[PDB]
This record gives C-alpha cells, sequence and structure tokens, in this order.
C-alpha cells in the first residue's frame, strides 16, 4: 500500500504539479 | 542495548578538541552497539593543516576507499567541509543525531542536525507552489532554500511548515481553504541577510489578500530586500568571487523583475557584471559592444539565443544560476566541466511523469536534494513514500524494508516496478537517452563500496 519514508501526505502531488510557463 | 539500526554504514567522527574526547567515545559506543560498520576518529585539533590541500583525492585517499555515509561534527570549521558537503554530498551531523537516532530507532533526516549556522531553514518544511512560479523560478528558490538547509517537499502535509506563492490569485491558495502561506522574499530574505526573520519585516512576506496589484508586491520586496548590511559576515567572505567576470542573462529566465534585480545585485555584490539579453536584440552587436562578457546563463539548452551566442563566442562560459549558486558555496570560481550535471543549461526533458515516477531510499541530505532536482529535470516525479504508483525504486544498497517490498515487486511479470541505481539516472541525463536500467551497471547496489560511486560525482 503505502511503506513510509523512514526518516503522511494530504494533498498529493501530481495535483498542483505545472508550472506556469507550461 | 543493541540493534542493526545502522548496519553497513561507515562513520567519521571529527573532534575539534581534546575535551571532546568523552563524548566522541560516547558516540562511537553509541554507534558500535548498533552495528556500524566502521566508525573512524580523526583530531583535527591535533593535526597541522596548514598548507595541506584538503581536497577531493586527499580526503578519499585518508578516510576511503570505502564511502564515508555521515561526518560526525558539532562545527563546520574545517577544511575539508566544503569537498564533503557540497561536492561529495556526504551529510554532516552534531552528536546528538547519533543520540536520537537509536532513541527513536530510525535514521533521521539530517537537516535539523547539521552544526553550518548559515542553514537557517534547517528546521522548515517548504512546498513550493508550482502553478505560482515559472520553471526558472521554481528552480531558484529550491536552489536557495537547500543551500539555507531547508527541506522541500511537493505535497502538503501536517509536517509542512510553509507554502510559497507569489500572489493572493495564485490557485493554490483558494483550493486549499499548522502551516503559513509567504512570498518568496520569506526565502531571500535569509538567504541575503543570513539572521532569521523577525522584526515587523516578518509581516511583510506572509501572504495578504489585499495586495492583488503588482505595484504592492513590487513595495514589499524592495522593503524587504532591496536596502543592506548582513549578519554573520564571516560565513562567506570571498566578496570578489565573480570578479573581471561579466555575465550575459538569457531572456528565457524570465524572472519577475524584482527577483532578476536580487540576482543582479548578488552577482554584482560578488564583484561581477551584468548584461541582461533580449529576444530582439542583435547579438554580434552585444557581444562586439560589451567585448568582456566571458560568461552565458540560461535555463535551457535548446535556446536561440545560447545556440547563436556560442557561433560568436565558441569559448564563452555556459552556466545556469544553479551554477552561480555552487560557485558561492564553493567559494572558488570553477569552469563548468568541473562543476556537476545539474549546473549547465537544461536538457529538454527525457521522460514522462507515466515513465518516471521514482521512489528511492538510504538518501540523505543533500544526496536527497540531488536525487529530486535530477528526477526534476528528467522530466519525472519522485515521492517521498514507495507506493504502487511508482514505476522505479533508486538505491544504493540493499537494506531497508523499502528495497525489500520493491524488490519482491519487481519479480511480478504484471508489477514491473524497476529496481535500479542512481547512475542510471545520471548516465540517461549525461548521454540524453533512455538507457536501460536492467544493464549491467545499474543493478550494481554495493556502490558504498567505492566513493566514487556517491551520486552527483558522473559527470565530473
Amino acid at each position: 500500500e503505502t511503506v513510509p519514508d523512514s526518516q503522511s501526505p494530504l494533498i498529493p502531488t501530481s495535483v498542483g504539479s505545472y508550472f506556469r510557463d507550461d | 542495548s543493541t540493534s542493526l539500526l545502522f548496519e553497513q554504514l561507515n562513520f567519521l567522527i571529527l573532534v575539534a578538541a581534546e575535551a571532546e574526547l568523552p563524548i566522541a567515545h560516547s558516540t562511537r559506543k553509541l554507534l558500535m552497539d548498533n552495528s556500524c560498520n566502521n566508525c573512524q576518529i580523526y583530531e583535527l585539533y591535533n593535526e597541522n593543516l596548514k598548507d595541506v590541500k584538503t581536497d577531493k583525492d586527499w580526503f578519499m585517499n585518508k578516510f576511503g576507499p570505502q564511502t564515508v555515509h555521515f561526518v560526525i561534527s558539532n562545527t563546520i570549521n574545517f577544511p575539508f567541509y566544503k569537498i564533503v558537503y557540497f561536492d561529495l554530498l556526504i551529510p554532516v551531523v552534531s552528536h546528538t543525531w547519533v543520540q536520537d537516532s537509536v532513541k527513536t530507532k530510525r535514521h533521521l533526516r539530517t537537516n535539523m542536525y547539521s552544526p553550518n549556522p548559515f542553514h537557517l531553514l534547517r528546521d522548515c518544511q517548504v512546498y513550493i507552489s508550482k502553478s505560482s512560479f515559472n520553471k526558472c523560478e521554481y528552480i531558484l528558490y529550491s536552489d536557495l532554500l537547500h543551500l539555507l538547509g531547508g527541506t522541500l517537499v511537493n505535497y502538503i502535509s501536517n509536517r509542512t511548515t510553509h507554502v510559497i506563492v507569489q500572489s493572493p490569485q495564485d490557485p493554490i491558495i483558494a483550493t486549499v481553504s499548522e502551516w503559513k502561506f509567504v512570498y518568496p522574499i520569506w526565502i531571500l530574505y535569509h538567504f541575503k541577510m543570513a539572521k532569521p526573520l523577525k522584526g515587523e519585516l516578518a509581516t511583510l512576506c506572509e501572504l495578504d489578500m489585499q495586495d492583488t496589484s503588482e505595484e504592492q508586491l513590487f513595495a514589499k520586496w524592495e522593503e524587504v530586500i532591496g536596502d543592506t548590511s548582513s549578519s554573520q559576515l564571516t560565513l562567506h567572505p570571498n566578496k570578489t568571487l565573480f570578479k573581471n567576470h561579466h555575465f550575459a542573462i538569457s531572456p528565457d529566465l524570465n524572472f519577475f523583475t524584482p527577483l532578476y534585480w536580487f540576482l543582479k545585485g548578488f552577482i554584482e555584490d560578488l564583484d561581477g557584471k551584468v548584461t541582461p539579453l533580449s529576444f530582439s536584440d542583435d547579438l554580434k552587436s552585444v557581444y562586439q559592444a560589451f567585448p568582456d562578457i566571458d560568461c552565458y546563463i540560461g535555463h535551457s539548452a535548446n535556446s536561440p539565443i545560447l545556440e547563436k551566442t556560442k557561433s560568436i563566442k565558441p569559448e564563452i562560459h555556459v552556466g545556469n544560476v544553479s551554477w552561480l549558486f555552487y560557485m558561492f558555496a564553493l567559494q572558488k570560481f570553477t569552469p563548468v566541466s568541473q562543476c556537476k550535471l545539474i549546473h549547465q543549461p537544461f536538457h529538454a526533458k527525457l521522460f514522462t511523469s507515466k515513465e518516471l515516477t521514482v521512489a528511492y531510499t538510504n538518501y540523505f541530505g543533500s544526496q536527497r536534494f540531488y536525487i529530486q532536482r535530477l528526477v526534476e529535470i528528467l522530466g519525472g516525479l519522485s515521492t517521498p513514500e514507495l507506493t504502487r504508483k511508482n514505476t522505479h525504486l533508486i538505491t544504493k544498497s540493499t537494506i531497508g524494508k523499502k528495497f525489500k517490498v520493491a524488490k519482491k515487486w519487481s519479480l511480478d511479470p504484471q508489477n514491473a516496478i524497476i529496481v535500479t541505481n542512481h547512475m542510471w539516472l545520471e548516465q540517461c541525463y549525461m548521454n540524453n537517452s533512455k538507457l536501460n536500467p536492467k544493464d549491467s551497471r545499474f543493478q550494481n547496489f554495493k556502490l558504498d563500496d567505492n566513493m566514487g560511486w556517491n551520486i552527483g560525482q558522473i559527470g565530473m
């Protein structure tokens, strides 16, 4: 499932993934 | 008590004074009782390092041939600090990192335990809103954040302390609504002044919904970082770093204009000169009118401006903004070919998110920053957690549950997550080619046996 970092996310990385000059 | 927590890891303790021998002995004992592979001691105070070049080769021969994973020191005042920290990307952590890591039974993140007093954001977990920034802005803000010891996250979480935005209009603010929304001057202030942000100045840097006009943002920037006299003046004492150099700044760096003023002041305060190139310039005449221009600074390796430039000035140094800041940390001017792959104008994206959504294990501190930068400029995503969303696991060694789980999933013909080392990422970028990650060389998970296999050396 999810194996943590070992060194919890709510709003994921892929949502706000674009730059405003893409 | 005892454990296997530090298994297969090499340590080096720097003792800065004879009074620190008891804490040096007390830390070696914790590291041995938890099964470290090796722990050397080195007494700085009992050797003359005057007039001996403590360089990269000196360090590898003196303390290798295998990697050092962690240097334990409560000071950065030693003459191979920059070699260790900025070139070889070996973390440098305080004695307390050993204690806390044993107590929590985990290899804690190195950032909070750095003794570099410039690492003013060592506590912060910072989200930089991509929707808010151009690519070249994002890259610069990340560079400076990392140079200030902070951690870059690509997700908002409970751990997140700060969200960097450009303006109230940015779509990340609304769709969200603890942690604090700030303008990028929050970063730049710490970098330029080298002291924490505490006055009314600290109030200017926070997201304010009345600032719907460009003229207001411009006015907070000129106040927070406009005008000078800074703290910790001893930390970067080479104020002529860029003397007799003159930088042509590409128009493909479309910075927020105050942000360009910051970069111009950074360069000029280090005694260098700056000319901005525009798209409508005639390049022959710009370079003929300013014949002392010897460096080009640009974002993209495929800019037409850089193609025509090379034709006119084929011996020009060709770098990116990152390159400036790396010269800043080395405190020495350095040809690009002697720096790292990330200090060149960026290649066109190689992979998509779909081909390249990688996860990684056993990379601490700057090596972490470095995988992330590499994945970015390769065109993929990286995640802090390993899930089935991931296409690859990047690894140095065979330890950690993360490797065991992902090594199991790679046996399935359906799953087909790939387990490979970091040199596949590096060689892909250097050759600008989708190489095959199951090749012999990229299945070597014994990179720690040699320090030259440290991530970041390929391309030097």
